[PDB]
């Protein structure tokens, strides 16, 4: 049982030469005064004598003084034993990954804008600025200005939407002469050196990395980043031979590395600092800079709805020291090219690393030629459809040709909890309700300090432990949670049904009440024709049956809705739980059945034959309560904290006490 | 493949170094009747053709 | 030989310490091994683009 062992493994879980380990002084001296005895020169010298020891005793404090410099040097020489993150990036840097600059906030509008002139095509010019508010605070916006230029099509009766994608700042471009002997530094801070583009005289070069790279530019086009140990970014591109060497496609061959400078080429860099990380979820837009004769008469938020979806996105911190530390190493492990899904995963995390917290690489064995993805937008659950799209697309850059990427957030496990939260008035002279506002945040610290991580077991009281660590005036704190997921079909569960991954309680398996639409007729004095009657319904768990299984309940029903047929009958079992109506309709079919113990979950609405469409809504959210007290996960399944986009899944009461 | 010719050479025979080309080999062929009586009694010859 | 010569080819420093640096950033980016599209392509025009 557990762990036998033969001599194995080794070195701890990492490497720690530990000759370098920093000791206590008195023991470095304890070392030390050890050191200078047993020395030939002299055997007969009394160390515990006060008057050596003293003496001694100034050797270590030097040689201590001396020592962190010698180890800390070595945690700072070894990659993921550095402590400095501007060390980390070094090496990183030098694995060929960088972390970033935070990185700007960025969306897509279309905005329908008749241009006065009525010109067949107008362009957006890259740099036009809009306004955005926070969400919720007007009392300044965010610019945020045009990627790039976007042309439309006049559509007929003249009115015609643009559409084009936003990140946040302002554009800030510079020339400057190239010299030989020079840095070029740009001291700007909120840079971000993934919106950063320049000219060389004329025509743009890439940084390779991470911006296309892969096409007919021969690479004589290039040039690098680099982080000064200040926190500003300075240029860098290669100097001779810039192309790989030598003759390669050209018949003269000789040398080019270009930039001679001379005065050749004076650089025109042109970039956006931003207030990134802050903008998240900035809906109000503001068209923010007037061009020649085009009138925006509408922007309209968010083409291609998610539907669930905020202003804007990025930002960022930029930095965090353990995401980055480990994870350049699989960078520095993969090529370039992105070949294994762990390396989907780390290629995934450069970019978007700010939109992602944690992303999923993995392959549905289903469909081969597509990469299966599960990441998070760590503002939210749900990356835009755009987004998708987007680092899809760029992630296919780096990828096997047959493969495809393929983008999904994964379903959801979701707590819904009340929460039950004691204070002492006077304790507290602090606003009752901020204290509210502090713990929502500590709430998803826990998270954030936890639970995306892994995806592990999560633990309730653990969780409400940090939420207890609040105000510490806070007298008390209770919760209960409702084991919570959606389901985008109503009418048929997914094939293999759901499962919890959790044990529940029987008979405590519910969901959401919904209308259903019925054939039967309603008409009311002033109302006239109204069309029918519809009620509402919701799905319930009958009780648990021996060998752990229940059938699924549906919600009650009037006479003459559902067609009577020999096969299906009201199931009109006594225990299965029954929402209060004031119908008092008790027809109740069984629309399919569980077993608690798979926690695997099966209904059809083919059973009992109801038209889908006679439903309205599509997707339900699903009720339950696992009977166990620590949540497990496995595989896309996580649980997690979204307060703000879902507060109904989390609700919290306030105990007042003097 | 290989060797550049170029303006080059005389020599025949450095370049039959190799022309690339093909060398010899060896083949049986066919089972023996006796003219008769015995087969040891027969002998062979064969004239290219 | 073709009517271009010289008497002999071949030298180098070899290093450029600089100069290296490049090669040393580049070469860690390289690839033995073909994958995508267009690292076939030129890898493989490499040989006989001449056809």
């Amino acid at each position: 049982a557990n762990t036998p062992v033969n001599y194995q493994l080794t070195r701890t879980a990492n490497a720690i030469p530990e000759i370098f380990v920093g000791g206590t002084f008195a023991e470095i001296k304890q070392n030390l005064i050890e050191w200078l005895n047993g020395q030939n020169e002299f055997l007969d010298y009394d160390f515990e004598g006060s008057r050596l020891n003293v003496l001694c005793d100034l050797l270590a404090y030097n040689t201590l003084y001396i020592q962190q410099f010698g180890n800390a040097a070595v945690y700072e020489s070894f990659m993921r034993t550095a402590n400095l993150r501007s060390s980390v990036v070094q090496a990183a840097q030098d694995n060929g990954y960088l972390p970033t600059s935070k990185s700007a906030a960025q969306t897509e509008i279309m905005l329908t804008c008749t241009d006065a002139l009525n010109r067949n095509y107008i362009t957006i010019p890259r740099g036009t600025r809009f306004l955005a508010y926070a969400k919720d605070t007007s009392v300044n916006p965010y610019n945020f200005v045009s990627r790039e230029d976007v042309i439309a099509i006049r559509d007929k009766n003249n009115q015609y939407f643009p559409r084009l994608k936003l990140a946040q700042g302002r554009i800030v471009r510079t020339e400057i002469i190239y010299d030989k002997l020079t840095p070029i530094i740009i001291y700007d801070k909120n840079i971000d050196r993934n919106q950063v583009k320049l000219y060389v005289d004329g025509a743009e070069w890439i940084n390779w990395t991470r911006k296309s790279m892969v096409h007919a530019g021969s690479t004589s086009t290039i040039y690098y980043m680099r982080e000064t140990i200040d926190g500003n970014t300075e240029f860098y591109f290669g100097e001779g031979e810039i192309s790989v060497n030598a003759s390669e496609g050209a018949l003269t061959a000789n040398y080019i590395g270009g930039l001679k400078p001379t005065q050749n080429s004076t650089i025109v860099i042109e970039y956006i600092s931003t207030n990134g990380a802050d903008a998240n979820g900035a809906v109000g837009f503001s068209y923010a800079d007037t061009l020649t004769n085009i009138t925006v008469i509408n922007i309209n938020e968010n083409p291609n709805d998610d539907p669930d979806f905020v202003g804007a996105d990025g930002g960022g911190d930029p930095e965090d020291i353990e995401r980055i530390r480990e994870l350049g190493t699989i960078k520095r492990e993969t090529q370039q090219r992105c070949v294994t899904a762990t390396d989907y995963d780390t290629f995934v995390s450069e970019r978007f690393g700010s939109i992602i917290q944690a992303v999923q690489t993995f392959t549905d064995s289903t469909k081969p030629g597509y990469a299966f993805i599960a990441a998070k937008p760590k503002s939210g659950l749900y990356l835009t459809t755009v987004q998708r799209e987007d680092i899809k697309n760029y992630l296919k850059d780096y990828n096997l040709a047959p493969i495809t990427p393929s983008i999904i957030s994964p379903n959801y496990l979701f707590i819904k909890t009340n929460l039950k939260v004691t204070y002492a008035l006077n304790k507290l002279q602090e606003s009752e309700q901020w204290l509210e506002g502090q713990i929502i945040d500590k709430i998803d610290r826990y998270y954030t300090e936890d639970v995306e991580i892994f995806n592990s077991s999560f633990a309730k009281s653990k969780m409400l432990t940090y939420v207890d660590d609040a105000d510490h005036s806070v007298i008390g704190s209770s919760a209960t949670i409702q084991m919570v997921r959606e389901v985008q079909n109503f009418y048929k569960t997914p094939e293999a049904g759901i499962k919890y991954n959790n044990q529940i309680k029987d008979r405590s398996m519910e969901s959401n009440t919904f209308s259903f639409n019925s054939g039967r007729k309603v008409v009311n004095p002033d109302t006239g024709l109204e069309e029918d009657v519809l009620y509402d319904v919701r799905i319930v768990s009958t009780d648990r049956d021996s060998k752990g299984i229940g059938k699924v309940i549906i919600g009650p029903f009037a006479s003459g809705d559902v067609t009577e047929n020999e096969n299906i009958q009201p199931y009109t079992g006594n225990d299965f739980n029954k929402l209060a109506n004031s119908d008092g309709r008790d027809k109740y079919y069984v629309i399919g059945e569980i077993n608690y113990p798979a926690d695997v979950i099966y209904w059809n609405i083919a059973k009992i034959n109801l038209t889908s469409e006679k439903f309205e809504v599509q997707t339900i959210e699903l009720y339950s309560d696992p009977t166990d007290d620590v949540i497990f996960t496995r595989d896309g399944s996580l649980i997690v904290f979204e307060n703000d986009l879902r507060p109904q899944y989390l609700t919290i009461d306030l105990e007042p006490i003097s | 493949e290989s060797f550049q010719f170029s303006p080059s050479y005389v020599d025949v025979s450095s370049i039959s170094n190799f022309i690339i080309g093909e060398n010899e080999y060896h083949e049986i062929q066919g089972s023996i009747q006796q003219v008769c009586k015995d087969i040891n009694r027969v002998y062979l010859m064969e004239s290219e053709g």
